[PDB]
RNA sequence: CGGCGCCCG
RNA sequence: ACAGGGACUG
DNA sequence: CAGTCCCTGTTCGGGCGCC
């Protein structure tokens, strides 16, 4: 008989598989011998247990190497095994962000040692366990046994240890309300409102129901260690900040060097406020090889150099104040980028942020910003489960225009307006309805698919034509190009008709900035204008002075 | 100690592993006080890692109601019991039930949670409660009675159902009665304050016989139809005859007598859009016969109860959203227009969100069915909020579309 | 070896 | 990598 | 009819930021 600490979880196999039987695959020499000791002791403890005919089950040995250890772990493979074991729910959706977290007084951190060989495995799947692995080098053929506990490197290890762990907390916290606990991994941390001491008290009773269950807490514990490091976090009670970050200040510019650089900024962008990447992400473009050598433009470096006076001095976040309203202000910083802070009281930040994710192939400030908005309003959902006050750099009135014309179903919510230049304006309007005294242009163009060659023009009431050939050219480019012809020829006031599906959907949706360039030449040219009209009608048709168009470039 | 219908995932798909989206603390709290309540009723309980499986649930007051209703996406599951559904046992659906003068939906929901399911079923009925922050791991639950809002749980409590109602069908049998997943719909030509006496009479019914039930009225006799119709023109701009020969051209894909022949004609040179064109008489008469065309119905349009339904929603403007139901393209079941809705003049995802949910609304009321919805929105923005506005328990499938505006031409 | 988050086909 | 829409091929 | 492309916008295989 070995002995019964803690509710067990049942675990299947996907129907129609059984357990593995494997050759070995190399681990390094030294190490080794040592876990055949090792694994005597385990005999005793009830980790381990033999059977000789039972098992048709083997396993390699496959392993992972960790920093800051001044004693050496082991590891099994059981991989073979894993691909043929049930899937679980996994209990890691990913890990709560300090800005989260309600400010505590008191924090602790409790490590649980031997956490996975501290958990029963399931009785009936102890079987498919059975494993070898080189005794020194080797000398005799060898020896086997089965698993007690939840296995390194096997999937319920973390699944159903989460579980188990959890299951065991829940009396306790149900029996102690305004205590606050978080797991991650093997350590928990918890934390209290109540006096030093008194939290003290709750800290040792708490080692106590984990002893009732098993669970070892030594006293290598620190009520005097924090801050807590914490992936790439230092965390106190009152205030947080990342864990310092390391600039490069290389002459030598690699694409891998560049690509560091971006992730590290963004993650300084999460607490250091008006980070941009835009310039230095622009050498990313359409590169082969990760470690090709790059030139850095000029406005990249003075973007490189703001940011470095960024991080020049320290910051920290504070925490969440349930209690008191939560406020995100969004900045426009220019080139399609954007940055966020959101704070509770003033020029105290929970968190800022970054927004420059150009979308779509042409776009405007008003989609964007309410792009950046629906970010912010979906990571607000995460972090502390509400939605912002939005201060915003745009006129009730801007934004009411945009979002009312706008034939998509769009939407802001609750905001107030910040009076911050630059300040997102539309840049221009079509108008609604024709413009009386203005030249009509009727505009075609067409090119050929075979030669990829072509010709945009023009006809209007005035007797005014004009034609141009162009090369190495599409119908939809040549439908912009023609159009485009239309707005330069015209005086500040003009009507356009086009015949063009696709370029009547481009120009209707108002672009403030586009990838063609010609586009942009539209769009500079639709500012200027003091009026114009878009028109649609359809093709060979026998319309207008369109079919006079049409036959002028089919031409 | 009752049976239990057993149930399959139709062949070869298996239970639904979809994620649980982030809430707000609001409905989450509302979740948790029902499912440690209905936990305590054994309606649902606690489970472990060994269920790898999810449904998404969220939580919703139903329109004109403080209290908080729990609301599961059954969608992936019931995409994967379907052949069980629909192939085993047909539910006729009344024809009549749209020409009543009045139909009240009842929310009947709650009854579901007496039948138990197979326990070896509900392994599939896994949803996470999430936290907020991931301060703490979710809370997985699942469903040991009939779960609300499965395909399953109307389809399974039919014979009990029809039992309960037997009596009162017996003794109003003019009354229609119609069943959708958690709702119950019941119509008659009664004036109004009879046929809410005879509603209470019903929820004394279903009360009697052991079920809770926590205005309601549609006035399908009144549902009107909005038909495509051109202009009335005094005087007539060009760029009047453009519009209008180009919308006679769409209409001309759906009804195939349109000519634009002559008002082709009448744009015959280049001249200014703003310059004022007469109408010729032989135009005069083909645009007035094109309107006459226009108010005929469209030859060899049927519903086919085979076919999905499909619903287009486009945006007017200014509080106004037209639609169209159709199964196949050109061939429309209905077309309509809502204005001032709840948001309008303010919040657009509201509006719409209102507008999936009436013509979800009428659309099981005349064929029985929730459509495919085609969403004028960005995936995103749909999703954050329409979470935020929705009062209805069942769910219409979607998907996000752009058409900048050339069919916006469905409403003048 | 993975999870989580961005950038390129 | 996948889909929707346009337009041209007899 | 199918069968061609031209243009545009969300899912999966490369790599960096955090474990
Ligand atoms: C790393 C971490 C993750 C989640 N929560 C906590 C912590 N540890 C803390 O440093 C912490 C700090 C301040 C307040 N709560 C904290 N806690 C909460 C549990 C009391
Ligand atoms: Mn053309």
């Amino acid at each position: 008989v070995p002995i019964s600490p803690i509710e067990t979880v049942p675990v299947k196999l996907k129907p129609g598989m059984d357990g593995p039987k494997v050759k070995q695959w190399p681990l390094t020499e030294e190490k080794i011998k040592a876990l055949v000791e090792i694994c005597t002791e385990m005999e005793k403890e009830g980790k381990i247990s033999k059977i000789g005919p039972e098992n048709p089950y083997n396993t390699p040995v496959f392993a992972i190497k960790k920093k800051d250890s001044t004693k050496w772990r082991k590891l099994v493979d059981f991989r073979e095994l894993n691909k043929r074991t049930q899937d679980f729910w996994e209990v890691q959706l990913g890990i709560p962000h300090p800005a989260g977290l309600k400010k505590k007084k008191s924090v602790t951190v409790l490590d649980v040692g031997d956490a996975y060989f501290s958990v029963p495995l399931d009785e009936d799947f102890r079987k498919y366990t059975a494993f070898t692995i080189p005794s020194i080098n080797n000398e005799t053929p060898g020896i086997r046994y089965q698993y007690n506990v939840l296995p390194q490197g096997w999937k319920g290890s973390p699944a159903i240890f989460q579980s188990s762990m959890t299951k065991i907390l829940e009396p306790f916290k149900k029996q102690n309300p305004d205590i606050v606990i978080y797991q991650y991994m093997d350590d928990l941390y918890v934390g209290s409102d109540l006096e030093i001491g008194q939290h003290r008290t709750k800290i040792e009773e708490l080692r106590q129901h984990l002893l009732r269950w098993g669970l070892t807490t030594p006293d290598k514990k620190h009520q005097k260690e924090p801050p807590f490091l914490w992936m790439g976090y230092e965390l106190h009670p009152d205030k947080w900040t990342v864990q310092p970050i390391v600039l490069p200040e290389k002459d030598s510019w690699t694409v891998n060097d560049i690509c560091k650089l971006v992730g590290k900024l963004n993650w300084a962008s999460q607490i250091y406020p008006g980070i941009k990447v835009r310039q230095l992400s622009k050498l990313l473009r359409g590169t082969k090889a990760l470690t090709e050598v790059i030139p850095l433009t000029e406005e990249a470096e003075l973007e490189l150099a703001e940011n470095r006076e960024i991080l020049k001095e320290p910051v920290h976040g504070v925490y969440y104040d349930p209690s008191k309203d939560l406020i995100a202000e969004i900045q426009k910083q220019g080139q399609g980028q954007w940055t966020y802070q959101i704070y509770q009281e003033p020029f105290k930040n929970l968190k800022t942020g970054k927004y420059a994710r150009m979308r779509g192939a042409h776009t405007n400030d008003v989609k964007q910003l309410t792009e950046a908005v629906q970010k912010i309003t979906t990571e607000s959902i995460v972090i502390w489960g509400k939605t912002p006050k939005f201060k915003l750099p745009i006129q009730k009135e801007t934004w009411e225009t945009w979002w009312t014309e706008y034939w998509q179903a769009t939407w802001i919510p609750e905001w107030e307006f910040v009076n911050t230049p630059p300040l997102v304006k539309l840049w221009y309007q079509l108008e609604k309805e024709p413009i009386v005294g203005a030249e009509t242009f009727y505009v075609d163009g067409a090119a050929n698919r075979e030669t990829k060659l072509g010709k945009a023009g023009y006809v209007t009431n005035k007797g005014r034509q004009k034609v141009v050939p162009l090369t190495n050219t599409t119908n939809q480019k040549t439908e912009l190009q023609a159009i485009y012809l239309a707005l330069q020829d015209s005086g500040l006031e003009v009507n356009i008709v086009t015949n063009s599906q696709y370029a009547l959907g481009i120009i209707q949706a108002q672009p403030d900035k586009s990838e063609s360039e010609l586009v942009n030449q539209i769009i500079e040219q639709l500012i200027k204008k003091e009026k114009v009209y878009l028109a649609w009608v359809p093709a060979h048709k026998g319309i207008g002075g369109n079919e006079q168009v049409d036959k002028l470039v089919s031409a | 100690p009752i049976e239990t219908v057993p149930v399959k995932l139709k062949p070869g798909m298996d239970g639904p592993k979809v994620k649980q989206w982030p809430l707000t603390e609001e409905k989450i709290k509302a979740l948790v006080e029902i499912c440690t309540e209905m936990e305590k009723e054994g309606k649902i309980s606690k489970i472990g890692p060994e269920n790898p499986y999810n449904t998404p649930v969220f939580a919703i007051k139903k329109k004109d109601s403080t209290k908080w209703r729990k609301l599961v996406d059954f969608r992936e599951l019931n995409k994967r019991t379907q052949d069980f559904w629909e192939v085993q046992l047909g539910i006729p659906h009344p024809a009549g039930l749209k020409k009543k003068k009045s139909v009240t939906v009842l929310d009947v929901g709650d009854a579901y949670f007496s039948v138990p399911l197979d326990e070896d079923f509900r392994k599939y009925t896994a949803f996470t409660i999430p936290s907020i922050n991931n301060e703490t791991p979710g809370i997985r639950y699942q469903y040991n009675v009939l779960p609300q809002g499965w395909k399953g749980s109307p389809a399974i409590f039919q014979s009990s159902m029809t039992k309960i109602l037997e009596p009162f069908k017996k003794q109003n049998p003019d009354i229609v009665i119609y069943q959708y997943m958690d709702d119950l719909y019941v119509g008659s030509d009664l004036e109004i304050g009879q046929h809410r006496t005879k509603i209470e009479e019903l929820r004394q019914h279903l009360l009697r016989w052991g079920l809770t039930t926590p205005g309601y009225e549609l006035h399908p006799d009144k549902w009107t139809v909005q038909p495509i119709v051109l202009p009335e023109k005094d005087s007539w701009t060009v760029n009047d005859i453009q519009k209008l020969v180009g919308k006679l051209n769409w209409a001309s894909q759906i009804y195939p007598g349109i000519k634009v022949r002559q008002l082709s004609k009448l744009l015959r040179g280049t001249k200014a859009l703003t310059e004022v064109i007469p109408l010729t008489e032989e135009a005069e008469l083909e645009l007035a016969e094109n309107r006459e065309i226009l108010k005929e119905p469209v030859h060899g349009v049927y519903y086919d109860p085979s076919k999905d339904l499909i619903a287009e929603i486009q945006k007017q403007g200014q509080g106004q959203w037209t639609y169209q139901i159709y199964q196949e393209p050109f061939k429309n079941l209905k077309t309509g227009k809502y204005a001032r809705m709840r948001g309008a003049h303010t919040n657009d995802v509201k509006q719409l969100t209102e507008a999936v949910q009436k013509i979800t609304t009428e659309s099981i009321v005349i064929w029985g069915k929730t459509p495919k919805f085609k969403l004028p929105i960005q995936k995103e923005t749909w999703e954050t909020w329409w979470t935020e506005y929705w009062q209805a328990t069942w769910i219409p499938e979607w998907e996000f579309v752009n058409t900048p505006p050339l069919v916006k031409l469905w409403y003048q």
